[PDB]
């Protein structure tokens, strides 16, 4: 065979990198944690240091919080006998206030008001380790990039279970923490809008969800395939171009015709992505409170 | 009615991105050219983008493109055909020349630097504190080739010290002397490394480097290149 | 025509077929022997489809539908009219394919770099052959397979999938969104940080990989790197298809029924098949 630089064929180790510095208050960087033969097959064997600092802790505590508040309530439904629970794992479920209760906050406990205190803790872990990731960049002079993505997957998120309820009217048409729940809710909520498949935003969605897999497994591959000239040193090729960038250009332009440059292929890769939770989180948010049948809809467009 | 309304909106803005993406990947190699070097005259719909600026780190410069292209060597090609879209033989080596698999960009004489300015890659031997933590370690084997012969043998390991990776393997050879081959073209084995791509004859033409500790991407791109092109060019 | 440094690439040799007869370039698209092969296949499918949509009575896109043949003719024949026209687009499209691929591998070939692009698209081409070729005849009937026309393959698939109830329930169908959403979540990240660390604050210095792996420890406490996250992305991706043809292989063949009841057999597991509570039971 010729290898193919899947795996590592020998592996190589080092000090502790505690790395770049900048305006990063180190009194919060955690300790280099042990290495990994094991991950350094595919990729890094280093694990650690993480840099905690508050923010990070509101997240990380906000978050457990959020995640208790369900484990309990599955006990509750267990009826805390551990063989139930294990058994009736996936079919448990903490289900948000009745319609009545529509968006007060006075639903009791077993009548949505557990679902609004764990939602509670989740809308705080997210948005505060939203800020993290703003954060981290700022403290190292990089561009925000990360934080903007990770917004566009915000915003289905916050659309699904924070915006849609209320333009609706109840905390009822929001998502149920459990596994096979919230599957159910998902098969539901398209038979109830008349086939989300009728719905453009959604065939829209999947396109570059394929669009995704498409474009990752074509960058990949090509990577791999000049590595051989030290590609996936991609900053660098950006800033001196190589022939592991002509080569890989040049590839593509003879198949397809046309190619990109080894600093937009990943702007190509950022919006691809991206727009997946983009477009998604509209289509579900017209859905229910202006238009009410995609398939209707798709007769008229009115 | 909104929906109707949102989605004229969205193919309107899709139509601005993907303009915005497509030009900004012509900011390396355009404009186009003919045969003989000079501008195309059909150049796409797409015009040519405004000019960024990259302040390269370790005050290494700067950078704008688009800008000048020059390939800033030699090329020992010749037509074959009277017409457009043909290949272009050799006149000379291939693998000497430099062109084809076997071609190489002229890229800056220097090192690439952590980001700390220190050289990115070292052999093992100058690097502190490393050592093969897994895998058949290399250092004392034998290298073998296409042809099946024997070369030389690994006397050390030059290693990606920020990123911890074997990057190549530096060989002696006969008359003493020592190359380095890409990590990712040898095919290392319980006693002996095998190296498809060339034959032993082949081995001593690999370009060689100043420093004896260190390699700079003008040097990684000709010894690269080079070791690829024995694929199609090492064949006899 | 060229790209400023394209010259001293396109020299001759590469080829698997033909020697040089085909090896030469059309524009910016390199022919070679496949290429022309390709060519063939894609006019004639095309052609037919076209035939295809006056029987149809119609031209418009929208409606277009080349339908396989009913399940009477089992895996035998069938009229042009009534599945027959479906057949043979079905095997261009597979000459198309296939010629397609071996083309990127002389291109690889002449460019000296490595074949992983070809032999991950090799994976897409399994999934449509699973769909149009393998779960057919294995379920004896080329009426199983989709039909081509933009919403009608659709219903195909809304159809397919209630006919198990809620197709949510195939357990390889949900590996398989697992590694789609997955995917882009890696795919998101990994260009949103190489630009940053090349588009750093306005005014600073262009960063280095040093930053991006400082980045994610900072983070999350891990960075795979940037050889390994090149590598990941493509496993993602052909994982995520390799569950997908895997999910539908099974679906009507070895497992016919609802999705849900496929769960039971976890359910029914004698420590707590019998006990009081919870949710089943
Ligand atoms: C509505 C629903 C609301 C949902 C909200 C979800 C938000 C999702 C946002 C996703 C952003 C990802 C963008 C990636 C990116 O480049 O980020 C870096 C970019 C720069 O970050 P940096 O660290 O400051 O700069 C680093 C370097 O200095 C500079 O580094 P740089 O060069 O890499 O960055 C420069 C960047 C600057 O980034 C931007 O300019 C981003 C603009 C975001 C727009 C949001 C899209 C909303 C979708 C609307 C669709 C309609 C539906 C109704 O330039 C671009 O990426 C160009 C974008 C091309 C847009 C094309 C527009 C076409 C319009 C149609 C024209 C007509 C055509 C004729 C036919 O981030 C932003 O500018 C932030 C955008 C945040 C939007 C907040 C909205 C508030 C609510
Ligand atoms: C995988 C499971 C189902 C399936 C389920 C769905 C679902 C569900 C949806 C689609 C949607 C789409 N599907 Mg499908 N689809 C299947 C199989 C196929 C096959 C095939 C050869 O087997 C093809 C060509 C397509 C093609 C398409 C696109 C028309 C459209 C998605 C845009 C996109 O971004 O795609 C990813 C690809 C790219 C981003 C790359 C660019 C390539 C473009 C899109 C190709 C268009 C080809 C055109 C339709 C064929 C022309 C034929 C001529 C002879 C050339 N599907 C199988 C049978 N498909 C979406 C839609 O909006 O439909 C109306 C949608 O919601
Ligand atoms: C029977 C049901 C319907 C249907 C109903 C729906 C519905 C309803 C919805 C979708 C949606 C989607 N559907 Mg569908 N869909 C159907 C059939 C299909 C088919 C097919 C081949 O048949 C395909 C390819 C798709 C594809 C898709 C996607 C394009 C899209 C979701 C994108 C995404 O990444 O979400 C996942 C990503 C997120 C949820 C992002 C937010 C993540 C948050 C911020 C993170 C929280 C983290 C937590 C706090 C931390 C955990 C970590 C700890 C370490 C543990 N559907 C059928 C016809 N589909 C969604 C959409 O956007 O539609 C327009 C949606 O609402
Ligand atoms: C209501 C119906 C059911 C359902 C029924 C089905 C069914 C039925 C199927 C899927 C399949 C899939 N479903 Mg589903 N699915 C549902 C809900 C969901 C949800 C959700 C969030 O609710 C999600 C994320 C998904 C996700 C998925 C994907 C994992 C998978 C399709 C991708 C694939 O195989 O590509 C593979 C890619 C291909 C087959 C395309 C190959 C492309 C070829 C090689 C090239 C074409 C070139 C073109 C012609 C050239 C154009 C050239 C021009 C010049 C442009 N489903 C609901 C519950 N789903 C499919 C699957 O697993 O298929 C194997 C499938 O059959
Ligand atoms: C977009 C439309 C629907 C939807 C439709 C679907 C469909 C359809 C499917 C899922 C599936 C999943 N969904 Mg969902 N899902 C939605 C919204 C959410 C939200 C949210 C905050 O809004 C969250 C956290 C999730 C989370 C999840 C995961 C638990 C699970 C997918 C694994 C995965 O690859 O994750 C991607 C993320 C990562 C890899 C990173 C984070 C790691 C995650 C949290 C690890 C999960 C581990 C799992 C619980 C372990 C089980 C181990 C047992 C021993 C078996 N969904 C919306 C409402 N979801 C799949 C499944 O298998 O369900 C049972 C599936 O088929
Ligand atoms: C195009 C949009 C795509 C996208 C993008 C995206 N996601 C992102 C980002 C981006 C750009 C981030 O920057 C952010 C990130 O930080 O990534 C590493 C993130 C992220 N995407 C996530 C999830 C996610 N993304 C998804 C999807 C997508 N993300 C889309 C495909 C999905 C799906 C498919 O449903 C999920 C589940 C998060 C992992 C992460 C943001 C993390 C967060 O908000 O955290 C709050 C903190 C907690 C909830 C902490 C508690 C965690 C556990 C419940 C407890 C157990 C852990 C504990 C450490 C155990 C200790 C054990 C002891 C024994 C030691
Ligand atoms: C397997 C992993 C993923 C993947 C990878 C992948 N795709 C690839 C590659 C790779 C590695 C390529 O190298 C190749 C490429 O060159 O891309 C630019 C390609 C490619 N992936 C493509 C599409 C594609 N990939 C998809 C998916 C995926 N591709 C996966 C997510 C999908 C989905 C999600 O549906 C689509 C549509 C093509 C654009 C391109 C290959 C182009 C090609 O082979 O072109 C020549 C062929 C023709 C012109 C054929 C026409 C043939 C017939 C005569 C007519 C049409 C018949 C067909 C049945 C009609 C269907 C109609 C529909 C309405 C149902
Ligand atoms: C290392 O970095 C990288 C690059 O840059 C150095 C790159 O460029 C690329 C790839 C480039 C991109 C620009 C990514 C863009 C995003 C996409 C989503 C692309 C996929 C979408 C398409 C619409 C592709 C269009 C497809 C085709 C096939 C167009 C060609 C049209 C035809 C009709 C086919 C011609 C047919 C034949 C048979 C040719 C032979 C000719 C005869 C006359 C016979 C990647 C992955 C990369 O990682
Ligand atoms: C062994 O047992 C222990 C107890 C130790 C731990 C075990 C824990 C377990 C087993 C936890 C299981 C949890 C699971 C499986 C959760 C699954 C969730 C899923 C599948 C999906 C989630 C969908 C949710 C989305 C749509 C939620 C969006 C939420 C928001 C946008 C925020 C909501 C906002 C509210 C209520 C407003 C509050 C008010 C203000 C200030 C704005
Ligand atoms: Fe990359």
């Amino acid at each position: 065979a010729e290898y193919q630089n899947i795996f590592s064929q020998v592996q190589v180790r080092g000090p502790a990198d505690l790395g770049m510095t900048e305006d990063v208050n180190l009194a919060n960087r955690s300790g280099v944690g042990p290495f990994s033969t094991l991950l350094g097959w595919f990729g890094n064997a280093q694990l650690g240091p993480i840099y905690l600092g508050s923010l990070g802790v509101l997240s990380l505590f906000s978050g457990l919080m959020w995640f208790f508040t369900i484990g309990i309530w599955f006990w509750k439904q267990a009826g805390w006998n551990p063989a139930v629970f294990l058994r009736d794992l996936f079919f448990f479920s903490l289900e948000p206030p009745a319609p009545e209760y529509g968006l007060s906050f006075a639903a009791p406990l077993k009548e949505g008001g557990l679902w609004l205190i764990a939602s509670f803790f989740m809308f705080v872990a997210v948005w505060s380790w939203w800020g993290r990731t703003y954060l981290r960049a700022q403290a190292l002079g990089m561009g925000k990039h990360t934080a903007w993505a990770f917004l566009s997957a915000i915003w289905l998120w916050m659309v699904l279970g924070f915006i849609r309820p209320i333009l609706m009217g109840s905390w009822s048409e929001a998502v149920p923490y459990g596994i096979f729940s919230h599957l159910d809710w998902t098969n539901n909520f398209s038979l109830v809008h008349g086939n989300l498949f009728y719905n453009p935003f959604h065939g829209l969605s999947i396109a570059f969800l394929y669009g995704s897999a498409l474009l990752f497994a074509m960058h990949g591959a090509t990577i791999l395939a000049v590595s051989r000239f030290g590609g996936e040193r991609e900053l660098e090729q950006i800033a001196d171009r190589g022939t592991a960038a002509e080569r890989a250009a040049l590839f593509w332009r003879w198949t397809m015709g046309f190619n990109a440059t080894m600093e937009g292929i990943h702007r190509w890769a950022i919006w691809m992505a991206v727009l997946v939770t983009l477009t998604g989180g509209i289509g579900i948010l017209l859905s229910g409170t202006v238009v009410d049948n995609w398939y209707v809809w798709g007769q008229n467009h009115g | 009615d909104l929906a109707s309304l949102a989605i004229y909106s969205f193919w309107i803005f899709l139509a601005g991105l993907i303009y915005y993406l497509q030009t900004e990947n012509m900011r390396e190699g355009y404009p186009l050219e003919n045969e003989d070097g000079t501008p195309a005259a059909n150049q796409g719909p797409f015009p040519l983008p405004k000019p960024k600026t990259f302040i390269l780190p370790h005050g290494r410069g700067t950078l704008t493109v688009p800008g000048p292209e020059s390939e800033d060597r030699p090329i020992a090609l010749a037509r074959t055909a009277v017409s457009e879209g043909f290949p272009h033989a050799p006149t000379g080596d291939p693998m000497k020349d430099g062109v084809g698999p076997a071609s190489w960009v002229a890229r800056r004489d220097l090192p690439e630097l952590d980001g700390h300015g220190h050289n990115k890659i070292k052999p093992m031997k100058a690097a502190a504190g490393f050592h093969v933590s897994a895998g058949k370690n290399p250092i004392g084997l034998p290298v073998r080739g296409c042809d099946l012969e024997i070369a030389g043998k690994v006397v050390d390991i030059w290693v990606d010290i920020p990123e911890q990776m074997a990057r190549f393997l530096e060989v002696e050879l006969k008359d003493g002397s020592t190359r380095l081959l890409p990590m990712q073209m040898v095919k290392v084995q319980s006693n002996r490394v095998h190296v498809n791509a060339l034959s032993s004859d082949l081995f001593a033409g690999i370009p060689t480097i100043k420093s004896p500790t260190e390699v700079t991407l003008l040097e990684e791109d000709k010894i690269c290149g080079y070791v690829a092109g024995g694929l199609m060019y090492a064949a006899p | 025509a060229l790209l400023s440094f394209e010259r001293k690439y396109r020299v001759p040799g590469g080829t698997l077929v033909g020697g040089n007869l085909f090896d030469f370039w059309v524009g910016p698209f390199y022919v070679g022997f496949f290429g022309v092969a390709t060519f063939f296949f894609a006019a004639l499918g095309i052609i037919l489809i076209a035939w295809s949509a006056v029987l149809q009575g119609t031209w418009n896109p929208q409606l277009i539908s080349v339908y396989p043949p009913a399940l009477e003719y089992g895996l035998g024949g069938a009229p042009l009219a009534k599945g027959g026209l479906w057949q043979i687009i079905t095997i261009c499209a597979t000459g198309a394919f296939v010629s397609w691929a071996l083309r990127e591998v002389e291109i690889c070939r002449k460019l000296g770099i490595g074949y992983h692009i070809p032999f991950a698209f090799a994976f897409a081409i399994l999934a449509y052959l699973t769909l149009v070729l393998f779960r057919p005849v294995m379920m004896g009937a080329w009426g199983y397979a989709f039909p081509y026309g933009i919403w009608t393959h659709l219903d195909w698939v809304s159809n397919t999938g209630y006919t198990y109830g809620n197709f949510h329930y195939n357990p390889a169908h949900m590996i398989a969104i697992s590694f789609f959403f997955t995917n882009a979540l890696a795919l998101a990240l990994h260009g949103a940080l190489v630009l940053s660390a090349a588009n750093p604050e306005k005014g600073k210095e262009m960063r280095t990989p040093d930053h991006e792996d400082t980045f994610f420890r900072d983070l999350v406490g891990y960075s795979i790197g940037t050889l390994g996250i090149h590598r990941l992305g493509l496993l993602l991706s052909l994982s995520a298809v390799f569950f997908s043809a895997l999910c539908m292989i099974i679906t009507g063949t070895i497992w016919f029924d609802q999705w849900v009841d496929w769960w039971q057999w976890w359910v029914k597991l004698p420590w707590w098949a019998n006990i009081p509570g919870g949710i089943n039971g």
